């Protein structure tokens, strides 16, 4: 009976698909940056979360264009 | 409407490589066979506009679809495979791999020789249609030679070719009617553009470094 | 600071406190993730000040309390621990024992409007007063002496503060 | 093993790398006292030379004497210590011979543009296909200008400058909708928004272009602001940076190809880079395996997500059966739905007759039992009655439409007329089949026949791909088949089934007791059978 | 902002002209018809459908988007294809499923 999910709302009446989606994403993601270990990347990998708790901002401390392309060259070799 | 349109000339002229392959049959392999699948490949992407603005091998590699190949993949894939062996012969003899390239084929191969009858071996055994191709693979930093069927080209599994020869018939029959093996030896022999392949090898140095780091002792 | 949040669109403090860096911080208070402890530009309560205004205060429950006069602008830091006695935890009359604080300094210190530093030291003993009234259950009960006060404010401020 | 072979190991694979300290004094001197002892009289240089400069006068001392300012002494802390490598110099190899065409993407998706001009902007597209002989380039050129032709181009430049005047405050807000923060490889906005900028359609991959770098990120790389609104990005790695730092520093004008233009709402980088001038190719050795992407809240979908950012299909254990060799799957799904209004047609039509009232002054064809039913409140669970089982009864309510009343007055009218008769005759009538069962079996069939022609052209793609080399399945898919370790299954492989030394407690778990007791219930005599065979057998030989 | 049939590379060709109808053998293929029901179909080969009458609307494996083709729509799916068919009314279409080529 419940259509939360996708699939269990019918497609000519999506006001469960609508519902479904309207439903704000969840927090578990702890807005940062995935950093991987090249130490662990061999073996089963292992993740690091780098977030605005972990990286701070000091302050302060104290023409261009694209020119062109280049074309191909006669003399390949 | 129309890209790709250009027919690429040959780095050297069509009655060059006359002692060893007719000017016809370069000029029919280039005259018809090129000029057949560019003009067609511009058709294709005067229709779709999403895959008229990419690159060759973001093109080739997105219309081959991971295993499912699109209708717009063989028309380019053959276009660029050909004009890399256009590419891939000089005027001149080539029988022995240049300074970068040795060392690169001692220590995979072992061998020039053993990597010689390697390709003669991969050369002879793929049965059809088909290319072969000399390439370095980015995620082992080694040389290996590949064989693949038909229009495809290792651009799809992200590999950088370094030398590539058409097996295709419409490339050797005029010459050669039935023999493969010949055909081959000619091209291992006498046609071949190592210095061409070893530019292509410098260029994929930007992409795949192929050395060790320096290492502070501290 | 909820009343004065309600009359200044409260919706937009709201929005304020909730705000996290994406990518990097700017300060050191953002990388611990600490309790917000806004303090209001005088600019925006501009809309609130008239001239016959000589003080206002924005009281954040025995935590934080802000000065506001047309020369100086600035925030008395507080403390609060109700738990240090569970079982009464009567807050009833801590804003009452503030505001009587406040008068009584007010009325004996008369350089409280001139000066920022005795508005400070003064504003610390209704901090204390209502730190000790919220110990009680009953406002009338439990209501705070000067003596028990100033005891309070020497023992939880160092004597260079008071 | 060795220290050289570990520490070697270290730098390709942990990433380790001899990152300079910038110690206080106090922690200079804990460093270099431990090394000796404790409570013993220091007799290193160094030693005593930090216990001296624990003391800001004696550093003050040090300072006059070696004659450099307290500014030159705080910057002489920070100062890489070690090798130095030896500065670079640019090789040029040879002419650098350019065009300006236009990119190849120039049409952004959602904007109409003048189709005869887009063909002749497009015509440089097979212009660029030219050859030129770079050695007898000097001998060519011609040092008269006002004569060169563009006029490809600037028409170009006409219609992206009618397409950034349009969108230029459509994509602020977007950006500012989209994008809380400013990071470098995202759109400027607000005050670093000046006019003039080139929007990102302007770009595309193979354009020579230069600029100077802005930010230097150890994880990600380096930025370099190539004029416009989005800057450029070179991937370069962690440990890479160590050698790289000195050739590489902010405020550097260098010269920079793009290899790859990607979307800004999708990737966190849009455009990304060479460094031609510096070449620093030699030093790079940790590469991007796949480009950098946003995680929104927007996606909800992890296929979507990995098919819009290109990167491989989410892994998946591979089923142990072929496709090919499988039963075929003759099932309808309408077939449930028939049976239900089948079942409701007959029970409405044999009501009717127990009510003949009830039938009389109303016509079978329109009827309505309810004005406010609904299928949704239909269904339901109840488990109030039960005889032997209890379990939740699904309610379902057909609708008053839904049934044709006509056909099954007809057929229960033929049908038991044929009854009495068969009764006048002496024998019980029988009737093999209804209407809607038929239909329900021509269902099936045409979803069997559906079925086999799928699986006879698989037959033959398997064949073809196979011949050719192409892959069955999907490729990244199924990856792992027992690579994830630690997986409880109860396979008795990773040693995860109940010891084999008999196995006789079963009243824990998988206790076959009820199943027993009830079929005692049932049947006490559990005699050996005397007939024994399928119930399709059954009924087959009941009918043969 | 890109449509779905972009992403899973659905091809859809919307009021296809009786030439091309006539093309590809469209009227000796294969029928098929369903009422009101929920299909889930895992493609293991391509398939040309040309839907006739009703009006069918298909949702990707864990999307909460949908894709929806009309009587007048050739819509080829593609290999390796998992998605769930939901229909409403009387819907008839004609199913060629092709291998590698044509
Ligand atoms: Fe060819």
């Amino acid at each position: 009976d419940n259509g939360s999910d996708c699939t269990n709302i019918n497609p000519f009446s999506s006001i469960y698909s609508y519902s479904k989606a309207k439903i704000q994403q969840s927090i578990n993601q702890p807005q940062g940056t995935i950093h991987t270990l090249l130490n662990r990347n061999k073996e089963c990998q292992s993740l690091i979360i780098l977030s605005a708790a972990n990286c701070s901002r000091m302050g302060p401390f104290k023409s261009l264009g694209p020119l062109g392309t280049s074309l191909p060259i006669e003399n390949f070799y | 409407v129309f890209a790709y349109y250009g027919l690429k000339t040959p780095p050297y002229k069509l009655d060059a490589l006359e002692p060893y392959m007719s000017q016809k049959m370069l000029e029919v392999h280039w005259g018809e066979h090129h000029r057949s699948y560019v003009e067609a490949l511009n058709k294709q992407l005067e229709k779709n506009d999403i895959l008229y603005g990419c690159t060759m091998e973001e093109l080739i590699k997105v219309t081959y679809n991971n295993g499912n190949p699109l209708p717009e993949f063989s028309d380019a894939a053959q276009v660029w495979n050909h004009d890399f062996f256009w590419e891939s012969m000089q005027p001149g003899g080539g029988d022995m791999p240049k300074l970068g390239l040795l060392q690169q084929i001692e220590k995979d191969f072992g061998s020039f020789t053993n990597f010689r009858e390697k390709f003669t071996e991969a050369a002879l055994a793929l049965f059809g249609s088909g290319w072969i191709w000399l390439v370095l693979k980015r995620e082992e930093k080694r040389l290996a030679i590949v064989k693949t069927s038909n229009a495809v080209n290792p651009l799809v599994w992200n590999d950088i070719p370094l030398i590539g020869l058409d097996l295709w018939e419409h490339a050797y029959y005029l010459d050669y009617k039935n023999d493969k093996a010949k055909y081959v030896n000619v091209f291992m022999n006498h046609l071949v553009s190592w210095d061409a392949a070893l530019g292509r090898m410098a260029r994929a140095q930007a992409f795949v470094n192929l050395g060790e780091p320096k290492i502070p002792v501290a | 600071r909820q009343e004065l949040e309600f009359l200044l669109d409260e919706e937009h403090y709201e929005r304020k406190r909730n705000y996290r860096p994406q990518y990097f911080a700017e300060n050191f208070e953002q990388t611990k993730q600490r309790r917000d402890y806004y303090h209001y530009t005088p600019a925006e309560i501009a809309p609130l000040w008239h001239d016959g205004l000589k003080l206002l205060f924005v009281t954040d429950g025995t935590l934080r309390l802000h000065y506001y006069s047309p020369s100086f602008d600035g925030v008395v830091v507080g403390t609060e621990d109700v738990l240090i006695t569970p079982f009464t935890c009567d807050r009833t009359g801590s804003g009452d024992a503030v505001v009587a604080g406040i008068m009584r300094k007010l009325t004996t210190q008369p350089e409280m409007y001139h000066d920022q530093d005795v508005l400070e030291r003064q504003l610390r003993f209704a901090i204390a007063a209502g730190i000790i009234s919220q110990w009680t259950i009953g406002a009338v009960r439990g209501f705070p002496t000067e003596s028990a006060t100033q005891n309070l404010k020497e023992q939880v401020y160092v004597p260079s503060m008071w | 093993e060795s220290e050289e072979e570990a520490r070697r190991k270290n730098w390709v694979d942990r990433g380790w790398a001899p990152w300079e300290e910038i110690l206080s004094p106090e922690a200079n001197f804990a460093r270099k006292s431990l090394n000796e002892g404790e409570e013993v009289a220091l007799q290193s240089p160094e030693a005593i030379e930090a216990f001296k400069m624990l003391s800001p006068n004696y550093r003050k001392k040090k300072i006059s004497d070696m004659g450099i300012t307290e500014d030159e002494y705080y910057a002489k802390q920070f100062e890489i210590k070690g090798e130095i490598p030896e500065p670079l110099s640019t090789m040029w190899a040879g002419p650098l011979v350019v065009r300006h065409v236009p990119p190849r993407d120039w049409p952004p998706r959602g904007w109409e543009v003048d189709k005869k001009e887009l063909e002749f902007i497009r015509e440089t597209h097979k212009l660029q296909s030219v050859r030129v002989d770079y050695d007898k380039v000097e001998e060519m050129v011609k040092m008269e200008t006002d004569d060169m032709g563009l006029d490809r181009y600037k028409m170009f430049l006409k219609q992206y400058n009618e397409w950034v005047a349009a969108n230029k405050d459509r994509l602020e807000k977007e950006s500012y909708k989209y994008d809380q923060d400013y990071y470098p490889g995202r759109r400027k906005r607000g005050k670093d928004y000046q006019d003039g900028m080139y929007e990102l359609p302007f770009y595309y991959p193979g354009q020579i272009c230069a600029g100077k770098v802005t930010a230097i990120h150890l994880y990600q790389g380096a930025f370099v602001d190539i004029g416009g609104v989005h800057d450029g990005w070179v991937p370069i790695k962690r440990n890479d940076w160590y050698w790289i730092r000195h050739h590489i520093k902010v405020g550097m004008h260098v010269i920079v190809e793009i290899l790859a233009k990607r979307d800004p709402y999708r990737f966190r980088f849009p455009i990304e880079m060479r460094f031609i001038d510096p070449n620093i190719d030699h030093l790079i050795f940790n590469r991007f395996d796949f480009a950098p992407i946003f995680h929104r809240d927007e996606d909800t979908n992890l296929d979507e997500l990995r098919r819009d950012c290109g990167r491989q299909p989410l892994p998946r254990k591979d089923p142990g059966v072929k496709v090919e060799e499988e039963p075929l799957l003759s099932n309808h799904p309408y077939v449930d739905k028939l049976w239900q209004i089948h079942n409701a047609e007959q029970m409405i039509l044999d009501d009717m007759e127990a009510n003949p009232v009830k039938y009389k002054g109303k016509n079978l064809t329109e009827l309505t039992d309810d004005e406010d039913f609904d299928e949704e409140n239909r269904i339901e669970y109840s488990k109030a009655y039960y005889k032997k089982a209890l379990l939740p009864k699904m309610i379902t309510k057909v609708s008053v439409k839904e049934l044709d009343l006509e056909a099954a007055f007809a057929e229960r009218q033929h049908h038991n007329k044929l009854r009495m008769e068969a009764q006048e005759r002496g024998e019980v009538y029988k009737i093999p089949k209804l209407r809607r069962n038929i239909e329900m079996d021509e269902y099936d069939f045409i979803h069997w026949r559906r079925s086999l022609e799928e699986r006879e052209a698989m037959l033959r793609d398997i064949s073809c791909r196979r011949a050719l080399g192409l892959p069955l399945e999907e490729p990244g898919r199924y990856v792992d088949p027992s690579a994830f370790g630690k997986d409880q299954y109860d396979p008795d492989s990773p040693l995860y089934r109940y010891d084999y030394w008999g196995e006789p407690k079963n009243s824990e778990k998988s206790k076959q007791e009820r199943m027993t007791d009830v079929h005692n219930k049932s049947i006490v005599g559990k005699g050996t059978v005397w007939y024994e065979m399928a119930y399709e057998d059954a009924v087959k030989e009941r009918m043969q | 902002e890109k449509p779905l049939e972009e992403l899973y590379n659905v091809r859809v060709e919307r009021n296809v002209t009786k030439d091309r109808l006539m093309e590809l053998g469209v009227p000796r293929w294969s029928m098929w018809k369903t009422g009101k029901c929920k299909l889930p179909w895992d493609w293991h080969v391509d398939q040309l459908v040309y839907i006739e009458e009703g009006e069918v609307r298909v949702v990707p494996e864990g999307s909460q988007r949908f894709m929806q083709f009309v009587a007048g729509d050739l819509v080829r799916y593609p290999k390796w294809f998992e998605a769930d068919l939901y229909f409403n009314d009387f819907y008839q279409e004609r199913y060629s499923f092709r291998a590698y080529g044509d």
